[PDB]
C-alpha cells in the first residue's frame, strides 16, 4: 500500500525480489508466518537514490498488526542498518509473530538512506483470533522474564501523573487567589511589592528543595532497583555475505523495446545467445513486481500473489527449445492487466524512460538460469 | 458597569483568560515540539544519552520563556513555565493513549513521552525568588538542562535492561523498537548515540546534559525578548 | 439579563467537542476500512468526496458568517450603554475561547494524530486521511474562527475599532500562514526542516499574549477597574 | 499584471502580499507552457527517449555546462509522478508570500530622503 | 551518451563523436571530460576547416508524433509571437497611466493628503479588466497548447 | 598515552596491528630507532568513523622528543 504511486522507473531500477515464499497466510494470535526470498541490487541504481550504503530489512504492514520476531540477511541476524553492494543478489528471512486479527497488506521492504523506501510485492495474509491473547514474553540476561506489551506501564503512568500533580498544585496555589485582571491593575498602578508575601516566598523555596530532592531520591531508588544497565545499542553491519551465484550462461541483449500507451501491454526484441550444453527455453519476465509467465513453459507453485501473476502475459513468437551455441532474435511481448493496475504506464511520466528486470531461462531438465535485462524504453502513440 | 458585584465579574473573566491562555499555549507548545523534537518523544528506541537530553531541554525553553516574561512583568504570575510544560504533557499523553495505541495499536510503554514538570517548577521557582530575568536565563536554564535526564531515569531505566536476542546483546527499549514494526521510521532514522574514537565511555550522559544547560542560557534569553515583542499593544492604522 | 450568556459558551464547546468527536469516529472507521489505499474506488468514494463536500462547506460557511458580521457592525459606537459595552466584550471573550478550543483540536490533536499515521504507512501522499481531516478540515476552521473574532472585535468593541490590534492582527494572521506551508511540507517530502515553516507561523501564535492584554484593559475601559479597586 | 491590478484594486500590501504573491507563484508555468509545450515533444534519438529540448541541448554543445550542472528534476522515490509540476508551484507561491513581504521593507528602507552629515 | 557517466579510476574506456558542421572556418575541436568535482579536462586539439555558408545548415529530426522538424527554425514564431504579447500588454499597462500626469504633481497631491483624487472608479474598472482578460487568456492559450500538443513528455 | 579511555570497540575494530619490531630501546641524542610491522584495515569498520579515504601513519609521542627522519607505507615514502 504505497508502491502505486512511486516512480515507475525507480520501482524497475531499484531491487529485483525473486524466489519469495510465505509460509502461511492464515496465522493465530501467536503464530509465525516466515517470508523468505531473494535480492538483487542492480548495478544501474538510479542516481537520485543513494547507494545501499546504509539500508534496513523492514516489513510493509499497516501498523504493528505483527511483530519482527527475527530478520536475518544472509544468515545473520539483523536488528540494526546494513551496508549493501550495488550488483550482488543477497539471501533474505523474515519471521513475524502475529497481533492483530484481520486480513492484512504484509510487504517485504528495503529502506535506503538517500531514497527512502523500495517496496516489494505484497501477500494478503488473515489473522483469526482476539488482541488480548497476544503475548511477547523476553527474558533478560538479570534473570527476570517480562512481557513487553505491559512491561513498565504501571512506572511511567505513575510517574507522569505525580510530575502533572505536582504542576497542578503549583499551579492551583495561585489560582485561589485573585488571578490576571486587578493584578494586572495593580502592577500597572505601581503595587508590584503587594502581591508576593513572604508565604508564597516559603513556599516557593519549598516546592524547589522538595522538587530537587525527589529527583535525587527517586534517580537513587531506580538506580538501586535496577543496578546492571547498557547503553542503547546502535550501529550499522558491513560485513553481509552475498550469494555466490554461477555466472549465467545464456546472453539476453535487448534491440529494441517499445510500449504503446493505449496500453497494457510491453514489446521487446532479444537476441538470445546460448553458452550451456542443454536446450533451453525463456520462462518468466519480471519487472517491477509483476511476473509475466508462459504456461508451456513453467509454472507457479509458490503461491504468488494474485494480481502481480501473470499465467499466461509472457508471449514469446519463437519459443522453441534453444539449441547450445546457437544464437536468434525473438519478439517477447508482456502483456496484463497489472500493468495498468499498477501503473506501470506512468512510465511515460518520468524524466528516465528506461526500464530493467530479470528474465528466467529454464532447460529442458528443470535447471534455471537468471539474466539481467537494462535497456531504454521507447513509447508508441500510433 | 457594576455594583460591588465586580468580584464575579473578575473570578469569570479569569476563567475565560486562563482557558484561552492554556489551550492556545497548548496548540502553539505542541506543534512547536513535534514540528522540532517530535522524533525522540515519539518512541523509546530515540531516548538515548547523546541527542535526546542534547536536543529536548534546548528546544524547549522557547515558549516557557516568552511565557514567563509576558505573565511575571505585567501580572506577577510565576507560572509562566508551567502552564507551558503541562499544556505540552496534557496534548502528547492525549494523542499518545488516543491516536498511537487507540488507532495504530502501538503499546503505551513504547510511545510514552518525556517528564519536563520538575524543571518547570524549578525554572518558575528560581524567577520568582530573584525577580531577575537575567539570574534567571543563567541559573534557571541552566537548571533546567541539567535536570532532564535525572528526572527522565525512573521511568527509563528499566527499559535499559540488558537481553540476549538471538545471540546479539540489546536493550528491552531496543527490542520493543525491533518487534513492534513502523513502517515510517527505519532504524538508521535514529538519531541515537553511536559512539566515536573522540567519545569517552562515561562521560556522555553527563557532558551532553552540561551542553544542553549552556545552550538554554542562551535560547532563553533570546526568547525572553521575543516575548518582550509579542506583548505588544499597538494599533496599526492600515 | 445575565451579563454572561452561558448557552453561547456551552454551544461552542459541544459543537466543537461532537463534531470532532465524530470526525475521529469517521477516521477510526473507515481510514482503516478505504483509507489505506489511494486508488481504490473505496478511497474516492468516502474520502476525496469528503474532502470535496468540506471544501465547498467551509467556503460557504465562512462566506456567510465574516459577512454577517460585517453587516451588522455598530455605525456609531458612542452611544453604548457601559454594561451593554462589558456584555459584548464578553462575548468577544467567548469568541476567543472558541479560538482557542479551535486552535488546539486543528494544531495540536490532528497534526500529531497525522505524525502517528507517517510510522504506520510508508510514503506521504498530498490527500491521506490525516491530511484530509488535518490540513484541509482543521486549519480553515480555526482561520474561519480567528478572522471571525477578528472581525467581531473590529466591528463590536469601542476598544479595538479605534485601529488594526497589531497583536489581534498577527495572531490571526500568522497562524494562517502554516496552511500555505503544507506547498512546502510537500515539495519537501517530494525535526526535518521540509517542516520549519510549521515552527515559524506556530510561533505566531504566541501573539495571544499582547491580544489578551488589550481585552483585559477593555473589560476595564467600562468601570469594572474602579469598582475591582 | 496580475500583483499591479491585485494592489491597486485592494490598497493594501499585506493582501497583496498573500494573494498577489500566491497567484504570482501559480501563473509563472501556465504563463510559460504555450512556449515550452512544442520543445517537449517525445523522440527517439539513436535509440534512446529524448525531448526536443534535450536534443537541443545535446546538438548545440555549450563548452562551458556539461549536462550534470543541470539543475532540473531528476525523480525520487519519495516523488510522485503527475503531482511535481502543480506542488513545486505551490510552493513557489508560499514562499512568495515570504519573500514580496521582507522586500516590501526592504523597498521602505530605500526610499529615504536622510541628509547624513558625514 | 546523451547524458551524465559514472566511470571507475583505473579504467580504459572507448570514445567515439560525431559532430556536424555549422560554420565556415578554421576551428580548434578538442574532446573533453567534464568532472562534477574538478572541471573540465581537455584532450588534445586538432584544427579542422569548414567551408560553405551558414545558411545552407538544416538540421532536420523526425518525432514520435509523426513530424519533421528542422531544430534551427523549430518554435521561433511561437516565443516571438508570445513574448512580443506580453510584451505589448505590458507597455499598454504603463502607457494608459502615462498618459496622465505623471510622478511630481502626484507626489506634491499625495504629501497633500489628497490620496483619493487620483484613482477614479475608471481606473478600478480597467484595472479589473485587466485583470480578468490576463487570467482568461492564459488559461484559453495553456488550453489551445495541450489541444496542440497534446502528446508530451 | 590516550588509548586507555577510547570505546573499547572502536579499539577492536578498527585497525589490526601485528608483527610489530622496535630496532632499540635505548638510543642515544643523534641515534635512530626504526619501528617496522604491519596493520590490516578491518572489514567491519566502525560507521561513526569515516573509511581511512586520507589517513596519515603519525608517531605518539610526548612532542618532538624524536624526529621522523623516514616514514614508509609499502616501500614508499
Ligand atoms: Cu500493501
Ligand atoms: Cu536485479
Ligand atoms: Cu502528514
Ligand atoms: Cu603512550
Ligand atoms: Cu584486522
Amino acid at each position: 500500500h504505497g508502491e502505486k504511486s512511486q516512480a515507475a522507473f525507480m520501482r524497475m531500477r531499484t531491487i529485483h525480489w525473486y524466489d519469495l515464499s510465505w509460509s502461511k497466510e492464515k496465522v493465530k494470535i501467536n503464530e509465525t508466518v516466515e517470508i523468505k526470498g531473494k535480492f538483487h541490487v542492480f548495478e544501474g541504481w538510479p542516481e537520485t537514490v543513494d547507494e545501499p550504503d546504509v539500508a534496513f530489512l523492514n516489513v510493509g504492514m499497516p501498523g504493528p498488526v505483527f511483530i519482527r520476531k527475527e530478520s536475518y540477511i544472509g544468515g545473520q541476524l539483523v536488528p540494526r542498518s546494513v551496508r549493501l553492494e550495488i550488483g550482488k543478489t543477497y539471501d533474505f528471512r523474515v519471521v513475524l509473530k502475529a497481533r492483530r486479527p484481520g486480513d492484512w497488506h504484509v510487504h517485504t521492504m528495503m529502506n535506503v538512506q538517500g531514497g527512502g523506501p523500495i517496496i516489494g510485492p505484497g501477500k494478503w495474509i488473515t489473522v483469526e483470533g482476539s488482541m488480548s491473547e497476544f503475548r511477547n514474553p523476553v527474558t533478560t540476561l538479570t534473570g527476570q522474564t517480562v512481557d513487553l506489551e505491559n512491561y513498565n506501564e504501571g512506572n511511567t503512568y505513575f510517574w507522569h501523573a505525580f510530575w502533572f500533580a505536582i504542576g497542578v498544585a503549583w499551579i492551583g496555589y495561585w489560582s485561589r487567589r485573585p488571578i490576571f485582571i486587578p493584578r494586572l491593575l495593580m502592577v500597572d498602578a505601581g503595587r508590584a511589592d503587594e502581591l508576593v508575601s513572604a508565604t508564597d516566598r516559603k513556599v516557593a523555596m519549598g516546592f524547589l528543595a522538595a522538587t530537587i530532592l525527589i529527583v535525587v531520591m527517586a534517580m537513587s531508588s531506580a538506580n538501586s532497583k535496577y543496578p546492571i544497565t547498557i547503553p542503547l545499542q546502535a550501529g550499522t553491519m558491513r560485513g553481509m555475505k552475498p550469494l555466490e551465484l554461477p555466472a549465467p550462461t545464456v546472453s539476453v541483449k535487448v534491440e529494441d523495446a517499445t510500449y504503446r500507451v493505449p496500453g497494457r501491454a510491453m514489446r521487446m526484441k532479444l537476441t538470445i545467445t546460448n553458452h550451456g550444453n542443454s536446450p533451453i527455453r525463456l520462462g518468466e519476465f519480471y519487472t517491477a513486481s509483476v511476473r509475466f509467465l508462459d504456461s508451456d513453459v513453467y509454472k507457479d507453485t509458490t503461491g504468488y500473489p494474485e494480481d502481480l501473476l501473470a499465467e499466461d502475459g509472457l508471449s514469446v513468437s519463437d519459443n522453441s527449445p534453444l539449441a547450445p551455441g546457437e544464437t536468434r532474435t525473438v519478439d517477447v511481448t508482456a502483456s496484463d492487466a497489472a500493468w495498468e493496475v499498477y501503473r506501470l504506464s506512468d512510465i511515460i511520466y518520468d524524466p528516465d524512460s528506461r526500464f530493467a528486470g530479470l528474465l528466467f531461462f529454464f532447460d529442458a531438465t528443470g535447471n534455471r538460469q537468471v539474466v539481467q535485462i537494462d535497456a531504454p524504453l521507447i513509447p508508441s502513440f500510433m | 458597569r457594576s455594583h460591588a458585584e465586580a468580584v464575579q465579574v473578575s473570578r469569570t473573566i479569569d476563567w475565560m483568560a486562563l482557558f484561552v491562555v492554556f489551550f492556545v499555549i497548548v496548540g502553539s507548545y505542541h506543534i512547536h515540539a513535534m514540528l522540532t523534537m517530535g522524533d525522540w518523544d515519539f518512541w523509546s528506541d530515540w531516548k538515548d544519552r547523546r541527542l535526546w537530553v542534547t536536543v529536548t531541554p534546548i528546544v524547549l525553553v522557547t515558549f516557557p520563556a516568552a511565557v514567563q516574561s509576558y505573565l511575571w512583568e505585567r501580572y506577577r504570575l510565576p507560572w509562566g513555565a508551567t502552564v507551558c510544560v503541562l499544556g505540552l504533557l496534557l496534548g502528547e499523553w492525549i494523542n499518545r493513549y488516543f491516536n498511537f495505541w487507540g488507532w495504530t495499536y502501538f503499546p503505551i510503554n513504547f510511545v510514552f513521552p518525556a517528564s519536563l514538570v520538575p524543571g518547570a517548577i524549578i525554572l518558575d521557582t528560581v524567577l520568582m525568588l530573584s525577580g531577575s530575568y537575567l539570574f534567571t536565563a543563567i541559573v534557571g536554564a541552566m537548571g533546567w538542562g541539567l535536570i532532564f535526564y535525572p528526572g527522565n531515569w525512573p521511568i527509563i531505566a528499566p527499559l535499559h535492561v540488558p537481553v540476549e536476542y538471538n545471540g546479539m546483546l540489546m536493550s528491552i527499549a531496543d527490542i520493543q523498537g525491533y518487534n513492534y514494526v513502523r513502517t515510517g521510521t527505519p532504524e538508521y532514522i535514529r538519531m541515537v548515540e553511536k559512539g566515536t574514537l573522540r567519545t569517552f565511555g562515561k562521560d556522555v550522559a553527563p557532558v551532553s546534559a552540561f551542553f544542553s544547560a549552556f545552550m538554554s542560557i542562551l535560547i532563553y534569553f533570546m526568547w525572553h525578548f521575543i516575548g518582550r515583542w509579542f506583548s505588544n499593544e499597538r494599533f496599526l492604522q492600515s | 439579563a445575565p451579563l454572561l450568556d452561558k448557552k453561547w459558551l456551552t454551544f461552542a464547546l459541544a459543537i466543537y467537542t461532537v463534531f470532532y468527536l465524530w470526525v475521529r469516529w469517521y477516521e477510526g472507521v473507515y481510514g482503516w476500512s478505504a483509507g489505506l489505499d489511494s486508488f481504490a474506488p473505496e478511497f474516492e468514494t468516502y474520502w476525496m468526496n469528503f474532502l470535496y463536500t468540506e471544501i465547498v462547506l467551509e467556503i460557504v460557511t465562512a462566506s456567510i458568517l465574516w459577512g454577517y458580521l460585517w453587516k451588522t457592525r455598530d455605525r456609531n459606537l458612542a452611544a453604548l450603554t457601559p454594561r451593554e459595552e462589558l456584555r459584548r466584550n464578553f462575548t468577544h471573550l467567548v469568541w476567543l475561547v472558541a479560538y482557542a478550543w479551535a486552535i488546539y483540536w486543528g494544531a495540536s490533536y490532528f497534526t500529531e494524530q497525522d505524525g502517528t499515521w507517517h510510522q504506520t504507512i510508508v510514503r506521504d501522499t498530498d490527500f491521506t486521511p490525516s491530511h484530509i481531516i488535518e490540513f484541509y478540515l482543521s486549519y480553515p476552521i480555526y482561520i474561519i474562527t480567528g478572522f471571525a473574532a477578528f472581525i467581531y472585535a473590529k466591528t463590536r468593541l469601542p476598544f479595538f475599532a479605534k485601529g488594526i490590534s497589531l497583536p489581534y492582527l498577527v495572531l490571526v494572521v500568522g497562524p494562517f500562514m502554516i496552511l500555505p506551508n503544507v506547498g512546502l511540507n510537500e515539495w519537501g517530502h517530494t525535526v526535518a526542516p521540509l517542516h520549519y515553516g510549521f515552527v515559524i507561523f506556530g510561533w505566531l501564535a504566541l501573539a495571544v499574549m499582547g491580544t489578551l492584554t488589550q481585552t483585559f484593559y477593555s473589560f476595564a475601559q467600562g468601570g469594572l477597574g474602579q469598582s475591582l479597586c
